[PDB]
RNA sequence: UUGACCUCAAAUCAGGUAGGAGUACCCGCUGAACUUAAGCAUAUCAAUAAGCGGAGGAAAAGAAACCAACCGGGAUUGCCUUAGUAACGGCGAGUGAAGCGGCAAAAGCUCAAAUUUGAAAUCUGGUACCUUCGGUGCCCGAGUUGUAAUUUGGAGAGGGCAACUUUGGGGCCGUUCCUUGUCUAUGUUCCUUGGAACAGGACGUCAUAGAGGGUGAGAAUCCCGUGUGGCGAGGAGUGCGGUUCUUUGUAAAGUGCCUUCGAAGAGUCGAGUUGUUUGGGAAUGCAGCUCUAAGUGGGUGGUAAAUUCCAUCUAAAGCUAA
RNA sequence: CACGGACCAAGGAGUCUAACGUCUAUGCGAGUGUUUGGGUGUAAAACCCAUACGCGUAAUGAAAGUGAACGUAGGUUGGGGCCUCGCAAGAGGUGCACAAUCGACCGAUCCUGAUGUCUUCGGAUGGAUUUGAGUAAGAGCAUAGCUGUUGGGACCCGAAAG
RNA sequence: AAAUAUGUAAGAAGUCCUUGUUACUUAAUUGAACGUGGACAUUUGAAUGAAGAGCUUUUAGUGGGCCAUUUUUGGUAAGC
RNA sequence: GAAGACAUUGUCAGGUGGGGAGUUUGGCUGGGGCGGCACAUCUGUUAAACGAUAACGCAGAUGUCCUAAGGGGGGCUCAUG
């Protein structure tokens, strides 16, 4: 049972799980049947890019808040501030998102230029039937890039004052830790009779 | 390749090499983890001292998203400057001139303090850093921009 | 609010000029309106006062609002929801009771 | 006394619909012990096997009573990862998810609650005819205890101002798709063995065809097919793609601005307790009993509690491909 | 004078997998890992690829949090090799890996408690028979194999039972 | 108070000279420890032997033992 | 007719509950059982003059007692004849 100097090993393998394996022999089939069933919807959808216009927007966390990221739809005030209307835009390929909201100007502009940049990229067909051909791109996405917003230049002048950054840091700490206490004391201060 | 397998060297040898006196019966000492602290306590304590017990206190619910801050020394540092851009900084090295490195776009959240750098003028911008860490570029007459 | 812009600290983060959002409805899900107003006016009469309230009510009238809590508390669920309905007896008392 | 109405009836009443099957997968319910723990009762095995009810081609899920704490994200589902981690556990054996990230796929929505009220505009049936997956006419009946239009929270509504943009529905033949049918290169030359040639050897052949199978032995070249495409048949289908029939429309919709409004689901929510299950730990969910709310409130924020805030969603109603 | 074996034929027993330790082969090397997915194709092959993500490059605390050069990245003994002198015997310089050893550094703990300060924060500098799975001019990542491990029907057959 | 067993030592990591560090120690650079420089070669400090010496990894089996000589306990003794 | 806000039924709570369910029901040991403890221990011996060394070998002890019977100093000298 336990011998040797060997790692402890948690193998949860004490059920049936020989009845719940699943083998993925089906990964190049299901990759090639996903790629025909794509290039079918295709040579339906006629000259639409597949995927719509998917907005630009900042991933959530202390961790990936520093990776701007595709989203999802494009909020019912940009779209107001591209121009057209919402109960339209889904119906010209512009990915749109009631739930989401708008707190960052930057991600803001960033998003009616995404979509000046695009009213001005459709060949809309009015329901004529006259249909002008220009024949048909394969990827919204690729067409309209994202690139993380351009933080700084490679250089710059040094700027020093003296401030050390790790006593602004270590004090701004302390700010938060008996911000409390400090504001009961306050509080226990401006209670003079 | 079973073609290699010592039970090819085993066959017409009798007990496959797993004794004859004490054979290979099922599960001797239980299974797993069994006995710990009974029989098999000795390769407990030694091999793996420690191990029953609570130790800390609880975090419910502890996304490891709020703890991301890889760290990154000075010993490395320069090598978030391009390759060639590195060339040009390093020889001519004059504020103004100063190279804004920024660790976090980088992927990295604390900056430490390890094998030096050389005296150079140099930007570092960077969610927190150590005592040590801006000390050292404090020398080499560079600032520390905080950022998040 | 706006971030100090730093890591850590009361406000942590980059101030990136905010945007004042959109005013949703939904947030004013627990709309009053003149209408459930004066709706729940009316059916308040009507039906009356549900008799564990009488029991509640006069349970102020005769030991107190500190003690008729504890009651409405081991009666509702939560703390508040007790509060907020103590509280909206003595609208019922100040009424009838006085003018 | 005659006709109502309400409810209950009533039929071999007019027309329907339900069961049973299958049961890989799916949706619940119900529900073990062997086993692991070296004993065994917690636990494990397992929210499994067996038991039971219910669907489809997928089901379920599904547009926020979410995640979050960010510079925020933004239905669901599945996958890589998170992670054998946070956490639970005679803290023993063991067990053990979630948010973020990448990607697959993307799809969005609708009801109740509003004086239509200068007008029930609504629909089932019956019957005639018909251009029928129905239409129209007429007559019953439903129905005001509420069917139509209107609006569903992203909003949106009433009154007011001011202009502008936009069309709908059928044939026919290509195409798209399903099934299809038929036609479509290349020797059966020579010698040897042999019962037999498809074997050996010599000479050629077509080759987008040397996959395969058959034929009296290893046959590309004999046969069928194979390959390249060709050309017909019958449906589906208006995806689109041209033409043709209808201008349907003081029809509806969207857009700007002013103002007043803006209803938003209760024996539910939540709490107590019990059992239960979960990784969920002063309680994850579910259920039983008991109490049982509110409206700038309610839920949520993974350590119970009070106070003071913020963030965040809008339950207790519904639909929907990949 | 223990058990199985009357005789022959064909079956018949340390396997596969998830995760691992060692060792070895190989690629790359502070990187590594194309194969979730996407691109492509003669099509389950092959070949091409973005971003992530995994492990590693930093530890340490229960956690808040803090986080690695006094110096040629140190002194000492020993060191293979290399170097200088020497015919040689040797003598001296240099000494990587590694070994022992005294130190320095980073977190933990116990003490010190400076200039400053929202007068209780701050925490310099300096200590300790105290501590660590640390640093001290990185070695890891992946793939394959032998062997061993654990969970598995788990080397094959076997209970009485539930 | 034996016999048999048994620890250690038999050198260069030494010995001798010299005199450096210290926050220890001393009445005292007294002394301790640790060095600088210096002197001393295998007759360099017994015998014998040395199929090299030193070192790490990992892992199998085993964890029923039994007999003899001599010592020895129980036990009348036992192939106990 | 009887009965009547009591029964009843439902939910928790205490009692009862081998009727029933699950399970347990040490080891050593000149077989086991009983007895014992050779089970954590300590003195002397066995033990063969280092250490080590067994048997249900031999002779005994322990789960305590002590604010002095602990720590330091001073003075003193005990049993017995």
């Amino acid at each position: 049972a336990i011998s040797k100097n060997l790692p402890i090993l948690k193998n949860h393998f004490r059920k049936h799980w020989q009845e719940r394996v699943k083998v993925h022999f089906d990964q190049a089939g299901k990759k090639v049947s996903r790629r025909n069933a794509r290039a079918t919807r295709a040579a339906k959808i006629a000259p639409r890019p597949l995927d719509l216009l998917r907005p630009v927007v900042r991933a959530p966390t202390v961790k990936y808040n520093r990776k701007v990221r595709a989203g999802r739809g494009f909020t019912l005030a940009e779209v107001k501030a591209a121009g057209l209307t919402a109960a339209y835009a889904r119906t010209i390929g512009i990915a749109v998102d009631h739930r989401r909201q708008n707190r960052n100007q930057e991600i803001f502009d960033a998003n009616v230029q995404r979509l000046k940049e695009y009213q001005s990229k459709i060949i809309v067909f009015p329901r004529n039937g006259k249909a002008p051909e220009a024949e048909q791109v394969l990827s919204a996405a690729a067409t309209f890039p994202i690139a993380q917003p351009a933080t700084d230049v490679e250089a710059r002048a040094v700027q020093d004052n003296g401030e050390s950054a790790f006593r602004t840091l270590r004090l701004a700490r302390s700010e938060k830790k008996f911000r409390g206490i400090r504001e009961k004391r306050a509080r226990e201060k401006a209670e003079a009779e | 390749p079973s073609r290699f397998t010592k039970t090819r060297k085993h066959r017409g040898h009798v007990s496959a090499g797993k004794g004859r006196i004490g054979k290979h019966r099922k599960h001797p000492g239980g299974r797993g983890m069994a006995g710990g602290q009974h029989h098999h306590r000795i390769n407990m304590d030694k091999y793996h001292p420690g191990y029953f017990g609570k130790v800390g206190m609880r975090y419910f619910h502890k996304q490891q998203a709020h703890f991301w801050k890889p760290v990154l020394n000075l010993d490395k540092l320069w090598t978030l400057i391009p390759e060639d851009k590195r060339d040009q900084y390093l020889k001519s090295a004059s504020k103004e001139t100063a190279p804004v490195i920024d660790t976090l776009a980088a992927g990295y959240g604390k900056i430490l303090g390890k094998g030096r750098i050389p005296n150079v003028p140099v930007i570092v911008k960077a969610r927190f850093v150590s005592k040590l860490a801006e000390e050292k570029i404090r020398a080499a007459g560079g600032v520390v921009e905080l950022i998040a | 609010t706006v971030k100090t812009g730093i890591a850590i600290g009361l406000n942590k983060g980059k101030k990136v000029t905010s945007m004042t959002p959109a005013p949703k409805i939904s947030y004013k899900k627990g709309a009053a309106s003149n209408r459930t107003k004066f709706v729940r006016s009316l059916v308040r009469e009507i039906a009356g006062l549900s008799p564990y309230e009488r029991r509640l009510i006069d349970l102020i009238r005769n030991s107190g609002e500190k003690r008729a809590r504890k009651v409405a508390k081991k009666r509702l669920g939560s703390f508040t929801r007790a509060k907020a309905k103590v509280e909206e007896m003595n609208n019922i008392i100040a009424a009838s009771r006085r003018h």
